[PDB]
């Protein structure tokens, strides 16, 4: 197989949302959609403006598919801008349809992607509910997830102190055949840094054998660089955990 | 080139092979004359044209 | 016998590659897969022409 | 409950042969051509040993890995 | 999308039949260009490029390329983007000032494009039927290959595979859907207008009618099957019994060609195959009668190969027979 | 199995005229040697 | 630890200075440059999952369409059974039922229509064409025919073709009766009765529809088309058309008979020019592919490239490409399988035909997904650019290939890693045995060239014995550094 | 009266019932997936928990990591030519047509 | 392959067999732009002022 | 039937020409070859015997 | 270099014979009958003023 030591220069370098809006509604909402991100283009419109526009014009659309796609685009834009307040829209348009107590209405694969990406970007604690609801028993959207989505999720949960979440996500990826060798090395290091719990630590010890030889050999270098010169390139300084680094 | 000649055994009789060679040369000259003049064997020739 | 069928689950166990799959040593039973092909083969055999 | 002492019958039909050669039958060997060698000259700094039956005919070969050895009509 | 549309316009200006297909192919793209790089083209832009290519192909009779583009449009469900953009503009206006808007079949049909196309459909149907009749008569005339005393009548022209139109407008719509249902005349009616920014439907009708009929005929497989001329019947061949030449072979003769003849069975039953080459002669063979003498006793039999045609023209035979019967009467 | 493609020139050899060739003779083109061939001339058949 | 990392370098000593022994083996001139054209064992799973999902989507779409037509039938005929449905409404319902593979439901409707004389000349042909189940064919092509047009006919025939064929024959006879009645009515004063309705174009259209729908019934009816249907048409006096000739060609191609299929197209070429479409060419391509005549298939493709008219269709391009693929995925015999499979080279001409498709205007994206996967594999195997050629075969890339081979345990064919421990001596001839011979040149030739006879060898040696080749630790004056125990 | 002398009687009746139920499920899945059967080795399954225990997907070779031990017989074998046979690669196990 | 005297008896072939020809041809890939194909023409105002 | 001329040679074969006649047999072979395309006019190369 | 030239010449002789044979088959089939391409006819009818 073709394995280049250099990363692919033409990859998307992000998370895709599959904006498959109906053409009539796209023409209708185009003046509002110009602010929202398009393919590989991120406008500079502030998140609060598009949030206000959506919360004002949502009843007018009166179609569930395009409303969900527009809300997914809004969440993606808010995640890209790192806007603090966006869970209000999720609370306003999630409980009454999807997860109040027992609602079985499955959302399309745009809202889930957008909300997971927003949680990853903002270190939100609401990722866990949707991750639990996306398992094989519920929505079964885990196989549809992307490698970049997994990498961002791992990084966010690693810079969260949630060893239980890291273990659960690793088990879910192992069961769902996620790319263990295509995930970002820095994200993997961040996720594995928070293994202070013993059982989790043992799980990671038996889990490292899944990754490839090159992957682990470069994870070692990534961990060493982050604990050395990589503090500058890290957005948040890496918490000291000598046992996992040594292992 | 031996088709349609006098019956010949494993060892032909005296001068029979020489007569066969004479007949072969006669047919070679006949086809040479046919090519020199007209009357060439054409691809899609009926019985009347061939005759 | 061990060399022939040591860990053989099906006769077509090693038919993952086309070169092995299309071999005509044992027969054409595995190569035949539809009734149209079966009827065509039997008609050709009855007419005397070579089997495709 | 047992009702009939049946005899065991096995439809064993070995009409399919699958024999695959092992990888040691496709290894390479140091095969070489041969001709009737007619002499050898071993040459050193000063000394030289010539073991010659007859003259060279068409071929003369020279090796110098350890000694300067000249094969004559090899 | 804009860059690809400009490329398509450049190729249309250059009148390049292959470069339009090339730019359409690179607009559709591959998996690497759609998922790995996520550089997918806008759906509206793809529809616009497909339409500007398709109208040119229909105008210039590039039937195969036009069929491919139409099949792509059908598989992508782009047969209603022309009304979709109008509905989108109306929904824009409603969002700005008018009212909340939702997509409905009634509002889709209420657009002027669909209503005008339906209103003008019966004239296009009549024009198409008249063109089919004219070309059927022309094919019959060229099949008989004779215009002496204007005797171009052939059985081929009589009762062609096209039913008479019903008087009512609903009958016209039913006839269009019945005879050209696969081609989806509804969308082609809306496509056929707007020639270089000029609405031919509002403008001179005959140009629009001709354009629409041509588009439907070029894009319709069933219409293409209807638009066929009568071909001469290929008679089967048999190898000679007294095989003197492989190119000369016995030709099968239909009972229509055989004035008398014994009650022969079918060609396959008697033994006959499709055999024809560059240099092939079709004859009937019969050996000369051997008189009872030394020639018959000791020599071989002389065959006679009466050369006949390699085919039979049923339309020509029918025309000749009916002309002869009329002359006798 | 297939015999090798014939090396005999096809566009130069002039064969006997067939019934269909005679029928389509007026529409068919041809070389001057085709029309005044040494054997089986076609101009004579056209005139006939 | 794997038993293939043989110590190529000798023990350090004064020999490396005193002697002229090379410290590496010479480069192998006839060894190809290593390049990566494989699959990570996960891309295959991904493509299989994608194909399964697309197949499920196609099945869902067909099931939705069939449920819609069934519901329409139930709410129209079962409800308004007493009410006189319009003839055109009944005709379209019957056409939809026949197209969706439901010949049982449509038959009473068309029988009632024929009894009521609602049916007409074009409508009979439309019903016969609908009886071919085009929607079922479109489903099966993308679901379980592997996008093979040749296999589509066989599968559609297996879809209860005998009943459909008999219904098609019956409808053809009814259509002939209706055409006779209509011609008698219309041509009463013209005195043209004896030549009708066989002389009419409607009869040709109806018999063309009959043959087209017989193509999807089974081997018996496909074989009977040119043997019986064509002769029946000739006996009745119906003038054939280009569609008739092309349907006959397709039936012969499906049968595998290629001489007749070429003969009919030769007749068309010699007599009816400016009337031949691409259907004849792709029918010939399909027939040669079915009959394993890839050389003839390539010849036909080259002829079609030479004569631009008629234009090459995506169907023609797909047929030729998959004929190339079938040729490339075909094994030779044991004498030719000594080194490797030689037919894999047939995929090297795929870029050539793709360039020809681009020149002709045939879309590359208008091919089937499975054929596109095979084309992508062929391009990965035999495709490169000048940019990649300027940097391929670097030392790091070659050594990474070697490391991949070491990890996968396949180091036999690598030049830098292969070690030849065994050598072959000469053979003394019984004539003139007083002369000794000597080597003049040494070549690394495979073992099977000089392998000993099977009878002069222990039977089933590989399993009956375990042989290990290892080097002796003690010094050996005579030789044989590596011996096999 | 002789069910105990059969595959559908005694200890194997439960096995037969399980096989029947799984065959029904697989036939329904095949009907759903365009009348094309799922691969014998469950390579089209999205989840590793959906492949059956008896499915050929699960490997049985000892030393699943080290090569030269993932072979069916005593000595490694080759197929047509010199291609590996014991454990093929994804590009090697092409299933065209 | 059938020959057993390839170098033992000095049976050196002076012509490379078609099997070896096919193997050597299929070993290496093909330069995509090695094929010449153009129909648009020559870029009079471009193809030289490209990216650096 | 195919065996109308069989009596000339009885059990040997079935022919249509005079197998006894050498000239006629050679002419029949010539006609068969020129009908099958083996013989006929073709462009002349230097190797062809020109004299 | 001489022996290499001989080997390559024979190989190219065989390959060229095959390719020219298939091209000759195509040319003969085209000569038997064909349809004039509308693009070709338009190309011929492109001069504003003829000869």
């Amino acid at each position: 197989p073709f394995q280049s030591n250099h990363s692919l220069v033409n990859k998307y370098r992000g998370v895709w949302i599959e904006f498959d809006m109906h053409p009539a509604f796209s023409v209708a909402l185009e003046p509002q959609l110009r602010k929202l991100p398009r393919g590989r283009t991120l406008p500079k419109t502030p998140a609060e403006e598009v949030i206000a526009d959506y919360t004002a014009l949502a009843p007018l659309v009166d179609d569930e598919k395009t409303r969900d796609l527009w809300l997914a685009k809004v969440f993606q834009h808010c995640a890209f801008q790192r806007c603090g307040g966006a869970m209000e829209l999720w609370e306003r348009y999630c409980h009454q349809r999807f997860t109040a107590e027992g609602a079985t209405a499955k959302p399309p694969l745009s809202l889930v992607k957008s909300v997971l990406f927003y949680c990853n970007k903002t270190d939100n604690s609401g990722w866990r509910a949707l991750f639990d609801r996306c398992l094989k028993d519920g929505w079964n959207y885990t196989p549809l997830f992307d490698t970049a989505q997994w990498s961002f999720m791992l990084k966010s949960i690693g810079r969260m102190g949630d060893e239980d979440g890291v273990r659960a996500v690793l088990e879910e990826m192992l069961d769902v055949q996620a790319d263990l060798d295509r995930v970002e090395a820095r994200s993997v290091v961040i996720a594995l840094n928070a293994v202070t719990n013993a059982d989790v630590y043992e799980f990671v010890k038996k889990y490292l054998f899944n990754f490839g030889e090159r992957k682990v050999k470069f994870l070692r270098t990534t961990y060493s660089d982050l604990r050395g010169h990589g503090a500058g390139k890290l957005r948040i300084p890496l918490k000291e955990n000598d046992n996992m680094y040594y292992h | 080139d031996v088709e349609g000649f006098s019956l010949m055994k494993q060892r032909p009789e005296f001068l029979e092979w020489e007569l066969f060679t004479r007949y072969r040369q006669h047919h070679q000259q006949r086809r040479r004359l046919a090519l020199l003049h007209g009357l060439e064997p054409v691809a899609n020739e009926t019985a009347q044209e061939r005759d | 016998l061990f060399q022939q069928n040591a860990y053989r689950k099906t006769p077509t166990d090693e038919h993952w590659n086309p070169y092995i799959r299309r071999s005509t040593e044992n027969g054409v039973g595995h190569l035949l897969q539809n009734k149209f092909d079966i009827m065509r083969r039997e008609d050709r055999l009855s007419k005397g022409e070579q089997d495709l | 409950m047992f009702l009939i002492h049946f005899v065991h019958y096995k439809t064993i039909l070995q009409k399919y042969t699958f024999k695959f050669k092992h990888i040691f039958l496709s290894i390479d060997k140091y095969n070489s051509l041969f001709f009737n060698i007619s002499g050898i000259l071993i040459w050193l700094n000063i000394i030289h040993i010539n073991i010659i039956l007859i003259k060279y005919s068409f071929f003369i070969l020279i090796n110098n890995f350890e000694y300067l050895i000249i094969l004559i009509s090899t | 999308g804009e860059v690809l549309h400009n490329l398509m316009r450049c190729a249309i200006a250059a009148r390049h039949r292959a470069r339009i297909m090339w730019v359409y192919n690179v607009m559709r793209g591959r998996f690497y260009e759609n998922v790995v790089v996520r550089a997918e083209v806008d759906l509206i832009w793809r529809y616009r490029i497909a339409m500007i290519a398709l109208e040119y192909l229909l105008d210039h009779e590039c039937a195969e390329e036009a069929a491919a583009i139409y099949s792509y449009l059908v598989e992508e469900e782009l047969l209603r983007c022309d009304v979709h953009v109008r509905v989108g503009l109306h929904m824009r206006e409603a969002i700005a000032a008018g009212k909340p808007i939702t997509l409905n079949n009634d509002v889709m049909n209420a657009t002027s494009l669909v209503r005008d196309a339906t209103a003008v459909a019966p004239e296009v149907a009549r024009e198409l039927q008249r063109r089919h009749a004219q070309t059927l008569q022309n094919n019959a005339v060229e099949a008989v290959g004779a215009e002496n005393v204007r005797e171009g009548s052939a059985p081929w022209s009589i009762l062609g595979p096209l039913t008479a139109i019903g008087p009512t407008a609903e009958d016209t719509m039913v006839w269009l859907q019945q005879h050209y249902g696969d081609v989806d005349v509804m969308s082609i009616m809306r496509w056929a207008r707007f020639r270089k920014g000029k609405d031919l439907m509002a403008k001179d009708r005959p140009q629009y009618l001709a354009r629409a009929a041509a588009w439907i005929e070029l894009l319709s497989k069933r219409n293409r099957e209807m638009e066929e001329v009568p071909l001469t019947y290929m008679r089967k061949s048999k190898p000679l019994v007294l095989d003197t030449n492989s190119n000369v072979r016995v030709a099968w003769q239909t009972p229509l060609m055989r004035s008398g003849g014994p009650p022969r069975l079918l060609a396959r039953e008697e033994g006959y195959v499709f055999h024809h080459s560059n240099s092939s002669r079709f004859v009937e063979e019969t050996y000369r009668h051997p008189g009872e003498s030394l020639q018959s006793r000791y020599l071989a039999l002389q065959p006679l190969h009466t050369e006949v045609s390699a085919k039979e023209d049923f339309q020509r035979l029918y025309y000749q027979a009916q002309k002869h019967h009329k002359q006798q009467e | 199995s297939a015999a090798p493609e014939s090396s005999v020139s096809q566009s130069h050899t002039v064969n006997a005229p067939t019934v269909d060739e005679c029928e389509m003779l007026a529409e068919r083109w041809g070389t001057m040697n085709y029309w005044h061939n040494d054997t089986f001339p076609r101009l004579v058949v056209f005139l006939k | 630890m794997l038993s293939q990392n043989v110590a190529k370098t000798t023990v350090p000593s004064y020999y490396m200075i005193r002697t002229n022994l090379p410290h590496r083996k010479p480069q192998n001139q006839w060894e190809g440059v290593y390049y990566y054209s494989g699959i990570t064992k996960r891309q295959r799973h991904l493509i299989l999952l994608h194909r399964k999902r697309e197949r499920e989507a196609h099945m869902r779409s067909f099931n939705i369409s069939r449920a819609s037509v069934l519901q329409r039938l139930e709410q129209l005929s079962g409800d308004r059974k007493q009410e006189s449905l319009p003839p055109h409404v009944r005709l379209d319902l019957a056409v939809r039922l026949a197209q969706h593979g439901l010949y049982q439901q449509a038959t009473p409707i068309v029988d009632e229509l024929h009894h009521q004389k609602a049916l007409h000349a074009g409508h009979y042909a439309l019903l016969i064409n609908a009886l071919a189940c085009p929607r079922l064919g479109q489903r099966i092509l993308h679901c379980d025919a592997q996008c093979d047009p040749a296999l589509t006919y066989k599968l559609l025939g297996d879809e209860n073709g005998e009943e459909r064929a008999q219904e098609a024959y019956r409808w053809f006879d009814l259509a002939l009766t209706s055409l006779a009645v209509d011609c008698g009515g219309r041509t009463q004063p013209s005195h043209f009765v004896p030549y009708l309705p066989q002389g009419t174009a409607a009869a040709s259209h109806i018999t063309n529809a009959l043959m087209r729908t017989l193509l999807t019934c089974g081997y018996t009816h496909v074989a009977a088309i040119p043997d019986s249907v064509y002769d029946r048409m000739g006996s009745m006096g119906i003038s054939p058309t280009i569609s008739t000739y092309e349907l006959v060609m397709l039936a012969l191609s499906l049968q595998g008979n290629m001489v007749e299929a070429e003969s009919i197209l030769s007749f068309l070429r010699s007599h009816h020019s400016e009337h031949i479409t691409v259907e004849s060419f792709n029918a010939l391509l399909l027939g040669h592919r079915e009959a394993r005549q890839f050389d003839c298939c390539d010849a036909i493709w080259q002829e079609l490239v030479d004569r631009r008219w008629p234009r090459a269709s995506p169907l023609t391009a797909e047929l030729y490409l998959r004929s190339i693929m079938d040729h490339a995925n075909t094994p030779t015999s044991e004498p030719l399988q000594s080194f490797a499979n030689i037919n894999v080279v047939e995929k090297k001409k795929v870029p050539l035909v793709l360039a020809q498709m681009d020149e002709l205007g045939v879309p590359r994206t208008h091919l089937s997904r499975v054929l596109m996967d095979e084309v992508e594999d062929s391009l990965r195997k035999f495709q490169t650019y000048r940019s990649r050629f300027y940097e391929w075969g670097r030392a790091v890339k070659q050594f990474d290939f070697i490391e991949f081979r070491r990890r996968n345990g396949w180091l036999y064919d690598l030049h830098l890693m292969k070690c030849t421990t065994k050598q072959v001596g000469p053979l003394r001839d019984f004539n003139d045995p007083d002369a000794v011979q000597g080597a003049v040149a040494t070549a690394e030739i495979p073992a099977f060239f000089n392998e000993r006879p099977a009878w002069e060898r222990p039977p089933l040696e590989e399993t009956l014995y375990v042989t290990t080749n290892k080097e002796r630790y003690d010094d050996v004056r005579g030789g044989d550094i590596y011996y096999d125990d | 009266c002789g069910v105990n002398a059969y595959e559908f009687g005694g200890k194997y009746a439960r096995t037969y019932a399980y096989a029947f139920e799984k065959a029904k499920k697989e036939l329904e899945a095949t009907a759903a997936s365009g009348f094309m059967a799922p691969s014998l080795s469950h390579e089209d399954t999205e989840r590793l928990s959906d492949q059956p225990t008896t499915s050929p997907s699960v490997d049985r070779f000892a030393s699943t990591t080290h090569p030269e031990q993932r072979k069916a017989q005593f000595v490694p074998r080759v197929g047509p030519g010199s291609t590996p046979l014991e454990d093929p690669a994804a590009d090697q196990k092409s299933e065209w047509s | 392959s059938h020959r057993r005297d390839y170098i033992r008896m000095g049976y050196i072939p002076r012509y490379t067999p078609w099997e070896w020809i096919a193997i050597q041809e299929a070993d290496q890939p093909l330069i995509a732009e090695q094929i010449r194909q153009d129909n648009i023409g020559t870029s009079y105002f471009f193809s030289l002022n490209r990216y650096w | 039937p195919r065996n109308l001329n069989h009596a000339l040679n009885y059990g040997i074969a079935n022919y249509a020409y005079n197998r006894g006649n050498y000239v006629e047999t050679q002419d029949s072979i010539w006609e068969e070859q020129t009908a099958s395309g083996q013989e006929g006019w073709s462009p002349a190369t230097h190797a062809d015997g020109l004299r | 270099v001489m022996k290499l030239a001989e080997d390559v010449c024979m190989f190219l002789k065989d390959v060229g014979r095959q390719i020219v044979e298939e091209k000759l088959v195509a040319v003969r089939r085209l000569l038997q009958g064909g349809a004039v391409d509308p693009e070709l006819l338009a190309a011929f009818n492109c001069a504003r003023a003829g000869p």
